[PDB]
DNA sequence: ATTTTGTAGCTACTTATACAAAATTCAGGAAAATTTTTCTGTATAATGGGAGCTGTCACGGATGCA
DNA sequence: TGCATCCGTGAAACAGAAAAATTTTCCTGAATTTTGTATAAGTAGCTACAAAAT
């Protein structure tokens, strides 16, 4: 799930750091990029970007 | 970030001094300069045209309004007003302009002077009560020239030995020495301006290795001074100073207060005195005043500008309307509340909220109340934003309105925003790390946070009534690491200590307690069996046994009774696989059986409660 | 069998132009008027202030020393 | 010279004057509309008219 996705997401990657901010970024260009294509009001770009990060990308 | 690698401390030599405010004009002619200590005018507030709140020379408050009139819009801003010379500029061109004072006597800087090592000393190598007497007009030095004769170098005259100088007068024989008989800083300024020191660090050198047992910790420091100032381009006359530098006003402001009276701040206050002190001593030398006013005065000049820089360091506090000591430039950047320490590395920001506190049952852990109240005005805008998204409502004042309002979005569209939204506690200043962390904002009725117990130890709460206090994070990014990174749920243990720290606590422990005890003479469902199924647990609905209650139950697993036992006891030699064995606990079938077929624990029927509990929710 | 369609047509007929001085006002100037700010004097004689505070430290210095 | 003390840290005058200012006036001047006013055609109208569809 999203919480254990999180967990294994930086249970086995760079830095938690480094993670994070490509995490970061992404979203950034997940909210830049499809600027309020689906609402997304709830998936925030940031969670998308971490499950298109922790599943989608793993 | 990428304006500029390192800072380059040093001093300001009076042409930089002086290079702090010039704001020349096209009509050519240069200004900055303040010729007057009063401030704004009693009819109309304005400020005068040359005091301590010039606009032209710091800027034009209004805006782009020259001081004299005829513009005030920014359509009028390159150009300048002719009759005043105001530059207009907005405002903000204030704050930072900086004006100064041509000083009609110098001042040996408190700075080096009363310092610790007192510097000018150091490199004067004249203790205090000696050079300090120079400064303070307090006795006299020889002067190179004015030892020339009998006089010895650096023979404090004092005035009455002075005027015995004096006295041997040159109508005798000899006397034919020179002057500059050091009454005041002017002359310490060419003692320093004096010397060389090229040979210092080297003909000074000379010394250091000879004197091998001798004062030492003098010399080297001595080097090591000049050696600096040599290496930087520092020459120790320019520790003395002859210009002086002016704050910006602004941020010495002063403010017109409701009530009409006014906000005087003591920069100006400071300043202004030695403003005064300055001009009549000028006056004083222009009407030749004997001296031994004007003598006095310098005296006086002097300290004033030091009070400026650094009240109550050496004489005596100046103590004005405030009915206390006054606030030097040095202090308002110092102590714990220079500056430095209190608006420095401590801001005050918004987006906050506080309150007390109290447990939110209900509400599991990295989760918190939330007021709705503050809830909202954190989370303002980004609501608004909202809103305008579902369109709902159109310009942001629109919504503004709205928001007042509490339209059903307010407490609709909000928490959709919020959720996800991390948001972080903290109870008071916390060195700890852990001290604040990352959490879920749930809206909530009341006006306390709700506040989870297991979080409780890591930010030590009562609930007796702490308070905490929310911010809010803001970049995106910002979220994200507070997600990842604080999130409370996500760290358990504690950084000084592998140690847990999430745990349950008290009656929490308790209850498991209380669970898992071992009430004697349990009876209903004693000895009991059960396999699987909380089967047991079923019974216990229906008391089949008892809370507290020894009684078999199938489990092949394993157990870990405490009290280890290992060993059999009373193994059942019997049948097939009957060895069948007993424990203290266990009991059970292997040999022809099988391996383990009967597995039944001794074990109350609560504890089996919680090892379910766990375990379920553990894996699965 | 009138009527609407016409075509071959204009004339009336009316924008359009552009100028245009005339208004017609406005701004700035200039005073000038005056109000407000400054400046200066003052004659018996007069000749050192105020305060208090009195409970850490340290250190390095502490030269100062005996 | 280690061993004093001992810096000072982290916690109400005035009248007389004048001169300023300033400031109201002006005025004025110009600059700036509007309107008059042409202006000039072209015109889009419009008004009969005519044959051929009710």
């Amino acid at each position: 799930q999203i919480m254990h996705r999180a967990e294994d997401l930086i249970s086995a990657a760079s830095n938690r750091y480094r993670i994070t901010v490509q995490v970061a970024n992404r979203a950034k260009r997940r909210r830049y990029e499809e600027f309020e294509s689906a609402e997304d009001a709830m998936m925030k770009p940031v969670l998308r970007a971490i499950i298109e990060m922790s599943d989608e990308l793993t | 970030t990428n304006q500029f690698d390192y800072v380059k401390i040093g001093l300001a030599s009076p042409e930089r001094i002086r290079q702090w405010g010039e704001r020349t004009l096209p009509n050519g002619q240069v200004v900055g300069e303040v010729t007057k200590p009063e401030t704004i005018n009693y009819r109309t507030l304005k400020p005068e045209m040359d005091g301590l709140f010039c606009e032209r020379i710091f800027g034009p408050a209004k805006d782009w309004e020259c001081h004299c009139g005829k513009y005030k819009r920014v359509r009028h801003r390159g150009i300048v007003c002719e009759r005043c010379g105001v530059e207009v500029t907005e405002s903000r061109v204030r704050r930072h302009r900086m004006g100064y004072i041509k000083l009609a006597a110098p001042v040996a800087h408190v700075w080096y002077l009363k310092g610790i090592p007192s510097y000018i000393s150091i490199l004067l190598d004249m203790p205090l009560r000696d050079v300090e007497q120079i400064v303070y007009f307090n006795s006299y030095v020889v002067l190179s020239p004015g030892n020339a004769e009998t006089l010895t170098y650096k023979q404090l005259l004092s005035e009455d030995q002075w005027l015995e100088i004096e006295d041997q007068i040159y109508s005798e024989d000899s006397q034919l020495q020179g002057v500059e008989v050091g009454i005041g800083a002017e002359a310490l300024l060419r003692l320093l301006a004096d010397i060389n020191l090229e040979q210092e660090a080297e003909s000074l050198r000379e010394e250091i290795g000879s004197a091998k047992g001798q004062k030492r910790a003098k010399l080297i420091k001595r080097l090591r001074v000049i050696d600096n100032f040599i290496a930087t381009g520092s020459k120790p006359e320019w520790m003395v100073m002859t210009v002086i530098p002016v704050i910006p006003p602004d941020l010495r402001p002063m403010v017109q207060l409701d009530g009409g009276r006014f906000a005087t701040s003591d920069l100006n206050d400071l300043y202004r005195r030695v403003i005064n002190r300055n001009n009549r001593l000028a006056r004083l030398q222009e009407i030749l005043a004997p001296e031994i006013i004007v003598r006095n005065e310098k005296r006086m000049l002097q300290e004033a500008v030091d009070a400026l820089i650094d009240n109550g360091r050496r004489g005596r506090t100046v103590v004005g309307a405030n009915n206390r000591p006054l606030k030097s430039l040095s202090d308002i950047i110092e102590g714990k509340q220079g500056r430095f320490r209190q608006n420095l590395l401590g801001k005050r920001v918004d987006y906050s909220g506080r309150s007390v506190i109290v447990v939110g049952p209900k509400l599991k852990i990295h989760q918190c109340g939330l007021p709705r109240e503050m809830a909202i005005e954190l989370f303002q805008p980004f609501v608004i934003n909202r809103l305008i998204r579902s369109g709902m409502v159109n310009n942001i004042k629109a919504a503004k309105k709205l928001i007042s309002r509490n339209d059903p979005s307010v407490w609709d569209v909000l928490e959709e925003v919020i959720e996800g939204h991390p948001v972080m506690l903290n109870r008071a200043p916390t060195l700890h790390r852990l001290g604040i962390q990352a959490f879920e904002p749930i809206l909530v009725e009341g006006r306390a946070i709700q506040l989870h117990p297991l979080v409780c130890p890591a930010f030590n709460a009562d609930f007796d009534g702490d308070q905490m206090a929310v911010h809010v994070p803001l970049s995106l990014e910002s979220q994200a690491e507070a997600r990842l990174l604080m999130l409370a749920s996500n760290n358990i243990l504690s950084p000084a200590t592998g140690r847990p720290i999430i745990t349950p606590s008290q009656d929490m422990v308790l209850g498991a307690y209380y669970l898992t005890a071992e009430n004697p003479g349990a009876t209903k469902g004693a000895g009991k069996y059960f396999a699987s199924l909380d089967d047991v647990i079923m019974a216990f609905q229906q008391e089949q046994i008892d809370l507290h209650a020894y009684v078999y139950v199938r489990f092949d697993g394993d157990v870990e009774s405490d009290q280890p036992d290992t060993e059999p006891v009373k193994v059942t030699t019997n049948e097939d696989g009957s060895r069948t064995v007993l424990y203290k606990y266990r009991r059970v079938r292997e040999d022809a059986q099988g391996n383990v077929i009967s597995q039944y624990i001794y074990t109350t029927p609560g504890r089996v409660i919680y090892n379910k509990a766990i375990q379920e929710a553990l894996a699965s």
